[PDB]
């Protein structure tokens, strides 16, 4: 009866606010219990063994990887480090529910996600490191990892930049008719950027297939969600914007696996965004834990046990160490390649800049670390 | 030169360009505030129901959105095309614009770009726009490598300015002056043609001195000359900068070599103004030739005003009197 | 038995996405209907005659005055003007509901709050003609009106940024211990800017004493709501923040105020911020109805009648006539004062600028409409 | 001249300016990210334990929410002191900055004003920052009439020049060298003083040639200073700008006067950067005492990078190679 034009409605006539439900939120989707057992059969995605050993490697190279360029780190050797721990599961519990060919926009804390799709462990070395098998050809700080061949956007430090520009990306390939869905992560902290509310809003107006999956460790560095925001989360956000929106426990790869495959079967039928929000907890910010609830499923299957688990240890800090001796040893790129790429083409004024520094060079070279540059 | 042309007015050259655009590039969209139906100004008029409502489509009213979503669709290798209703108002994208869009081939090490994004912004004074609806933002942008800035003057440089930007391999902001969107009309090419980026363009030779300018202030600058000629028996050469970056150096500095003298005018404020930096490059490269100081002629360092415009802006008379004291230094 | 720091909430073992409640959503409430008739007695505010014939001549006023200076605007007499109809409601019943020395943000199209507050008509004249009686020294556009005086800050063209700037002020009012709430205003349109989303957590994390006054009549320029959102319009959005709201007639004077009271009552006791969606139609963008609806229910108390309405209608005619004689009459500003307030204290350089404008036009001062501009 | 005094690096000046800011004017607050615990430079260590939760607080991760927020406890007269948390993520407040902060005592006719917000930031290169923690972005923010925009060069600099600008009427920008914070310490004065704002300071008297910088490029020119006196025999008067705008115009313009030749360096890019401006008004200013094209010594156009940093900033050998160029002209 109500007749206006931005809402559907009825009239009601008594003054009642309308109050949010905090205290007793959106529940947290669980398939497995701290013990790694299912709590219930109905949603057991029965993953065959394979897979779910790569679930398994994969969080536990990361976190091989993680200790090692961490120490790396606190020795100098590579100018900045952060770890995943904590988010292995949500990483590789989501990628594991991807098509390889959807694209991924990420926020700085997936290197999991390049993990389960085989990103070499030379690959994540160069990158921090800045040496010449960089393909970021040394230009980003450390942990800013991009893959073309493996559909993963350069990881960018502005938080929550990414975030529109994943919607983007997925009106595309709506147009395109490409069977692809976009997923974009971010955490609970970035989610307070303006950039968060113009994207969630243009997804569902533009009716995009995106995946929205946000981590919510409860902590933005300092920052505890009390101070972050006042409502449920940022899953209850999702609603009020029209899309449809799930709370998951991050410490549970299954559960995460199985809202991520069911949110992009449907955003990829339907053109429409889903968010699902993890929870977990921030163990390590920078320069009851998903892999053992993992571990202790594995046990019960029989498809794990202590010699596997020592020998696994074993050939992850081989394959680790010699990565990590290769890229101590590559040489850093040439400094020309800090004039290229600015725009396609280098404007001639952009020459005349390089041309300068090559002459400088020529008579002050001794003053420059050119030890370990190329050429 | 360029096959049949009809009259159009720069609002009807940007249709134009955005028709050939959208005709010879399947992957290209349009999208902003109010372009569906046909725009604030007119610019998009007919388009949607040429070319299908997924590919000329509205927004939310949301600026960082618009550029944000922009930069995706371009990632994906798609042609984008976003409005900004006055440029004016660009300034919630400006970090989607610096950090991400401008930052994007070479932070990954051309693994990724956003080079077939264009922005399209109406700019320049207005007669009565006051601080929201004149301003000409191009020297917040000129600071920031990566993105480029073009400035036409007319219907026929608009359409193949415009053209080019489209077609440019990297992200690049088209300012369109407002203020000419329906003033005179001049003969455009139907079909697509294209004007090159970074380039100048001297419209009248001269060589006493040299005058630079872009968009409008264009036409105030070739008055300018027409009175130095008549009052003072003074030859001005006439250039119109088009891109702001990356910028011709080479037609400036070539120029004032010849006269010793330059003169530049723009509706922007002085401090930090593009001019600035066209005389600084000048002076450097072109010291020993010069016979006065380089002169700014510029808005006063203040927000744009309403009432007060007709004596906030660097018309001809105050270009003319700049050009009087240089020409007499 | 969830242990994470992000949110409340139990455990669920099935998956289900949360859905929108789009169709029927959040509940228009209103108090009379469109005969002017009550609905709900316990809902009655029982306004005093005085005050209900006060809101009836403040919107009758600013309809004489807006049909007076568009036509001034379509004959060039003025350079812009947009008129406040179908908005008359919201604006006199929230200003209604406010005390005096509340502060106001606004968003352009809230004269009716100055309208209530006896803003002078005189004055917003010298705005809309920017002559030497504007406070303003004729700096911005037409309709863009502020008045110290009256609480009610300077109302500028680029949309939403003063949503988070009202919750800097609120939260300043409540370390003053003010016992003063801040409002406000701005449009559905406006509510997809970033600096929404920015304003609406701020005010809830940093508890701050505001109302945000959202006044949907379906349209941002051409714009319909269904390409400006998905869900619920934006009383939906309120609860995800953690922010009591509310959804009201907006063609419904007693709707608005009855609101309005409440939701100030609220804020300055509970220092927490309240969201009220009033449902409009945009009735004129620039250059069944709340007036009538108030006059039927004048007419039902025995309050007003024809004769009555015959004299105001003139009277408000002759008022609005006299200002507009008087506004027209008056020269603008001088031409100095384009230097003036750019900083407090205008610096030498800017002063240098001023002093190059006033020999320019010693010499050349025939080409320049120095007419009617003050000395 | 000062009273007591103790070694102070630039962070712990910072925190001093902070807290005799908050213990002498009772509506300061301070607020941004982090900020609560001391913040992630340690600039706010103690000061929310000393004055209170209401007083030192986090906000939410949202730049653009900031600066809005502080405008707004500004325009009610309370001291709003925000803190961005690299200079690099300041760009989703631009729009704020430029179209609200610096235009609001104008727009309003002065009925209202945020003169008492300053939003302070680290800023400039760190040596392995990268893209978004080296940024030095005062050039953008010079081209706004309506703000000021300040960076001190030491310990004692900073706290002088934060506390002015807390205190001046007009929003302030102050940017804070991050390369400096825990750097060399000096004595700074505990209690409350004041270093005027538009006033540059000659810190080396010099005949031959004058050298202008800011920041942590003010130490690598006074070392150039010294490269020249001992290789070239040439006297070089050094200076820092110390306030981007409204700059001191007279100080750079007599000194130039008397040396004849001028470099100007700065980390910013080149192109747009604020060199541009001081070169082009010292040109019309000082035309006929100028030996030498005045020479500016600037990062590249480009984003700033992580393994190239030392081939990219404006260092010593760069400055001094144009400088002995110049003398050479
Ligand atoms: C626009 C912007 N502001 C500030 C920062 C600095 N910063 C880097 S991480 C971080 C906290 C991010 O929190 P969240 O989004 O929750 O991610 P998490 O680190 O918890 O995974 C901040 C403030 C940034 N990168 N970008
Ligand atoms: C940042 C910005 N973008 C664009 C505009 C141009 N504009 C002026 S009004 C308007 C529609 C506003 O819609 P809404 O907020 O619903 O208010 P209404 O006009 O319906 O009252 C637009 C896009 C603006 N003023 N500011
Ligand atoms: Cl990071
Ligand atoms: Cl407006
Ligand atoms: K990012
Ligand atoms: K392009
Ligand atoms: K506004
Ligand atoms: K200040
Ligand atoms: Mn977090
Ligand atoms: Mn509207």
């Amino acid at each position: 009866k109500p007749q206006f034009p931005g809402a559907s409605a009825e009239f009601i006539d008594k003054l009642e606010f309308i109050q949010p439900n905090v205290i007793s939120g959106i529940p947290i989707y669980r398939v497995m219990d701290r013990q790694g057992q299912i709590i219930n059969p109905s949603e057991d995605p029965h993953l065959p063994k394979e897979k779910v050993l790569k679930l398994y490697k994969s969080m536990t190279l990361l976190n091989t990887m993680d200790r090692i360029l961490y120490e790396s780190q606190r020795q100098g050797r590579i100018s900045f480090y952060m770890t995943n721990y904590g988010e292995e599961g949500t990483h590789v519990g989501s990628a594991a529910a991807l098509d390889n060919t959807d694209l991924v926009f990420g926020a700085a804390r997936e290197a999991g996600v390049l993990m389960y799709r085989d990103y070499p462990l030379e690959l994540f070395m160069a990158q921090c490191y800045g040496n010449i098998s960089d393909l970021g050809k040394g230009r980003q700080m450390p942990v800013h990892y991009g893959c073309k061949e493996r559909h993963f956007v350069t990881i960018s430090s502005p938080l929550a930049t990414q975030i529109p520009q994943a919607v983007g990306a997925a009106y595309a390939a709506k147009r395109a008719n490409a069977n692809r869905v976009v997923i974009c992560y971010f955490g609970e902290g970035a989610a307070s950027e303006g950039d968060a509310h113009a994207g969630f809003n243009f997804a569902a107006t533009l009716e995009c297939p995106i995946i929205f999956f946000c981590r919510n460790n409860g902590y933005a560095i300092s920052t505890p969600t009390s101070e972050q925001y006042r409502g449920d989360g940022i899953a209850a956000r999702g609603p009020g914007y029209g899309i449809m929106s799930i709370r998951v426990d991050g410490n549970d790869v299954f559960a995460v696996y199985n809202a991520t495959k069911e949110a992009r079967r449907r955003a990829v039928a339907e053109n429409q965004p889903f968010l699902i929000e993890a929870m977990t907890y921030r163990i390590g910010h920078s320069t009851d834990h998903p892999i053992s609830r993992l571990r202790h499923y594995l046990l019960s299957q029989g498809w794990w046990d202590e010699e596997q688990e020592k020998a696994w240890r074993k050939q992850s800090r081989r394959k680790v160490m010699e990565a990590f001796e290769q890229a101590e040893r590559k040489p850093k790129p040439n400094p020309n390649l800090l004039f290229s790429d600015v725009y396609q083409e280098m404007p001639a004024q952009l020459r005349k800049q390089q041309e300068s520094l090559a002459r400088h060079l020529q008579t002050y070279g001794e003053h420059y670390p050119l030890d370990h540059f190329d050429k | 030169e360029y096959g049949q042309t009809q009259k159009m007015n720069l609002f009807q050259s940007v249709t134009s360009a955005l028709d050939n655009s959208l005709a010879k590039d399947p992957t290209a969209v349009i999208f902003g505030e109010d372009v569906a139906f046909g725009g604030v100004f007119r610019c998009t008029v007919g388009l949607r129901d040429k070319y299908g409502k997924d590919r000329v489509f509205n927004t939310p009213l949301c600026e960082q959105g618009i550029v944000g979503f922009g930069i995706g669709i371009a990632v994906t290798g798609a042609t984008a095309i976003a409005e900004i209703q006055f440029a004016d108002y660009i300034f919630p994208a400006f970090d989607q614009i610096v950090n991400e869009a401008a930052k994007y081939r070479y932070r990954s090490g051309d693994l990724f770009n956003c080079g077939s994004l264009t922005i399209r912004s109406p700019w320049g004074c207005v007669g009565h726009g006051a601080l929201y609806h004149s301003q000409s933002p191009e020297a917040f942008f000129a600071h920031c490598p990566g993105i480029k800035v073009v400035i036409p003057r007319s219907p026929f440089q608009a359409k193949g300015l415009l053209l080019s930007c489209i077609e440019d391999k990297n992200p690049c902001i088209f300012f369109e002056p407002k203020i000419l969107y329906r003033a005179a009309a001049e003969e455009v090419p139907i079909e697509p043609y294209n004007i090159p980026l970074s380039q100048a363009e001297v419209i009248q030779e001269g060589s006493d001195v040299t005058l630079v300018a872009w968009g409008t202030q264009v036409h105030v600058i070739r008055e300018v000359a027409s009175m130095a000629k008549e009052k003072l028996g003074v030859s001005c050469e006439v250039i119109d900068l088009r891109t702001i970056i990356p910028w011709d150096v080479d037609t400036i500095c070539k120029s004032v070599i010849k006269t010793g003298r330059l003169l530049i005018s723009h509706e922007a404020p002085l401090t930090g103004g593009f001019a600035s930096e066209i005389s600084s490059t000048v002076q450097e490269e072109c010291f020993l030739n010069l016979e006065a100081p380089i002169s700014r002629v510029c808005g006063y360092d203040t927000p744009f005003p309403h009432i007060f415009e007709p004596f906030y802006i660097p018309d001809k008379w105050k270009c003319y009197d700049a050009l009087r004291k240089m020409i007499n230094y």
